[PDB]
């Protein structure tokens, strides 16, 4: 008998059941984080635990299917993805073994409890508090302290579940036909269809660095510029050939440097763009801002909202005893379901906010003619890309005023627009190095080419040399950096947040170009831009069905990955601080040391 | 059918009737109401009762 044809009716059967039993689980899931009460988790338990246990068994059918004559891309493409088996190759002992592993290192993570030494009594979290110690000081004690203390309870005792949590994965990987983990985390980067548009695992692995030196000396200015302030700020305590310590980064773990531009500001005398003063004076409430920022979409091209999206999701005010959850969530609940849950508050962040989640919703919503397994994005980039290039939008002040929010008689200058400019460039560009340090580290280590003893000596040596970040402290091996952060530990694959930038300059760039916009790339705006709206489109509904190398082929103009828009980006950033670190070298090198 | 209130446009239950006409060579027996207008005496008039 043939099977070609008779997968198609078990692929249909198997979707009509899948499609109303998912859209329950997410209810279930809505219902739980809406109302935190007693009732709705067992009925989120029972939900999700019984969609698992039918989603099994479909895994396990899609077997017998002799995925080696389909000539329908799409029809192979899903019965590759429910021929997956998961992690259920392994024996009982070692596949309950790596539940236990999982469950108790994420509840290890959650409780790290930090006394200080003299007053053992008081510990914190990571939650604020702790955290709060770094996100705004001004000194040097009480920062390394508190480094060293996170990475120190918290930090030696990860590595023990991480190494036999490295080897098991390992295994499992060696049992799954893949030499290492890598190429099971690079799987969502591969195509392998039609001629012209094959793609490969191991390509990436070359290619993810390929693209990142053409923005190193750029990098180097800003390291230059931020040391010159650090010294400026903090005397006596950086050595300005060498590089800046690790907890001033201005994170916990220095992933972002957003708290260290108030530290670090180029000119205070021009303050930053701010119009929430705008909307209080002009009683613009959680509904008027979501009803004026509704307009954008319609502006661009794309249809109206559909009709009971208001009713089935809240919006703003928890209130009274009744609570609920302010964690920001894009609800795809199924059978064309969408809901909302924020905490709207009347802010410029909050505007901004608002505007990615429902450019989430609106990327959703166009996704959905693709079926129920290929209503996702080819990969993990394109979601957020398409979420952020909105926020970049309203970020514009040519936005702002046009809608009215600002007064139309603005005076802006060069000296407010690299203000700006180099506030974005602190966080959008700086952590570039560090998210590629850190997966080619995890890389690294699930590719067994070094033992388990050169685990983070060589870390901390390939930190130094590519964003120079030196250790406060010496460090010997019973301590466990990279497992004392919220994406190591959960097993979160951390490449995604690294395309997700370099697509985002992409489209803007290819929107930019498409929209008859004449000028700097910041200050490009796609309001009233219909043209962009299809340009958008035509890949926004294409879904997991079409390859990623197809879908950066209907915006951008080559589906090559080099980072050209990100330097077009902070030109005039890069020509003010061209002239503004004339004496001092730019780059560092790695032989410095605060206790050296 | 899994028809719920939340669901979404065109995901929701819709009552649908079909309805066909057909005039085998037996005798008519539905048609449309015929409108009836007023009468008036006393007056030269064409009438069709």
């Amino acid at each position: 008998s043939t099977i070609e044809e008779q997968a198609k009716t078990f692929l249909d059967k198997f979707n009509h059941e899948a499609e109303d039993l998912f859209y329950q689980s997410s209810l279930a899931s809505w219902n739980y984080n809406t109302n935190i009460t007693e009732e709705n988790v067992q009925n989120m338990n029972n939900a999700g635990d019984k969609w698992s246990a039918f989603l099994k068994e479909q895994s396990t059918l899609a077997q017998m299917y002799p995925l080696q004559e389909i000539q329908n891309l799409t029809v192979k493409l899903q019965l590759q993805a429910l021929q997956q088996n998961g992690s259920s190759v392994l024996s009982e002992d070692k596949s309950k073994r790596l539940n236990t592993i999982l469950n108790t290192m994420s509840t290890i993570y959650s409780t790290g409890k930090v006394c200080n030494p003299d007053n053992p009594q008081e510990c914190l979290l990571l939650e604020p508090g702790l955290n709060e110690i770094m996100a705004n000081s001004l000194d040097y004690n009480e920062r390394l302290w508190a480094w060293e203390s996170w990475r120190s309870e918290v930090g030696k005792q990860l590595r023990p579940l991480y190494e036999e949590y490295v080897v098991l994965k390992n295994e499992m990987a060696r049992a799954n036909h893949y030499e290492d983990y890598g190429d099971y985390w690079r799987g969502d980067y591969e195509v392998n269809g039609v001629d012209g548009y094959d793609y490969s695992r191991g390509q990436l692995i070359e290619d993810v660095e390929h693209t990142f030196e053409e923005i190193k000396p750029l990098y180097e200015h800003l390291h230059a510029y931020v040391r010159a302030k650090l010294m400026n700020a903090y005397p006596s305590y950086i050595s300005p050939i060498g590089c800046l310590p690790a907890h001033l980064l201005g994170d916990m773990w220095g992933r972002f440097w957003t708290n260290l531009y108030s530290l670090t500001v180029p000119f205070g005398q021009k303050p930053n763009i701010d119009v929430t003063d705008a909307m209080v004076d002009q009683a613009w409430d959680a509904q008027r801002i979501f009803k004026e920022a509704e307009k954008f979409f319609v502006s661009v091209g794309l249809p109206n909202m559909t009709q009971g999206f208001w009713e089935n999701s809240m919006l703003t005010d928890p209130g009274n005893v009744q609570k609920a959850v302010c964690h920001p969530t894009a609800w795809d609940l199924g059978k064309g379901d969408f809901r909302i849950l924020m905490c709207t508050k009347v802010t410029m962040d909050d505007f901004l906010t608002a505007h990615h989640e429902m450019g989430h919703i609106q990327y959703d919503m166009a996704y959905a003619a693709q079926p129920f397994l290929l209503r996702n994005g080819a990969n993990e980039g394109f979601h957020e890309a398409v979420g952020e290039i909105m926020s970049l939008s309203a970020a514009t002040p040519k936005h702002l005023k046009s809608i009215g929010l600002l007064s139309p008689d603005f005076q802006e200058d060069n000296e407010t627009e690299i203000n700006f400019l180099l506030k974005q460039a602190l966080t959008i560009v700086g952590t570039l190095p560090f998210t590629y340090m850190l997966e080619k580290w995890r890389w690294m280590v699930f590719k067994g080419e070094i033992p388990k003893d050169q685990w983070m000596k060589k870390w901390w040596e390939m930190k130094r040399e590519i964003v120079g970040v030196v250790e406060p402290v010496p460090h010997d091996e019973t301590y466990c950096d990279p497992a004392s952060l919220f994406h190591v530990s959960n097993d979160y694959s951390f490449i995604r947040y690294y395309t997700r930038t370099l697509y985002q300059f992409q489209f803007q760039e290819a929107l930019c170009q498409a929209a008859k916009h004449e000028g700097p790339l910041h200050k490009c705006d796609i309001s009233n831009s219909t043209e962009a709206g299809q340009k958008l489109f035509n890949m926004l509904r294409l879904g997991k069905s079409e390859p990623w190398t197809l879908a950066l082929e209907n915006v951008v103009g080559a589906k090559n990955m080099n980072v050209r828009p990100l330097l077009n980006y902070f030109e005039p950033l890069f020509t003010w601080l061209k002239d503004q670190n004339k004496n001092s070298f730019v780059g560092w090198s790695t032989d410095w040391s605060p206790y050296a | 059918y899994g028809f719920q209130p939340t669901y979404g446009v065109g995901y929701q239950p819709y009552r649908v009737v079909v309805l066909s006409f057909e005039l085998l060579h037996a005798p008519a027996t539905v048609c449309g109401p015929k409108k009836s207008t007023n009468l008036v005496k006393n007056k030269c008039v064409n009438f069709n009762f």
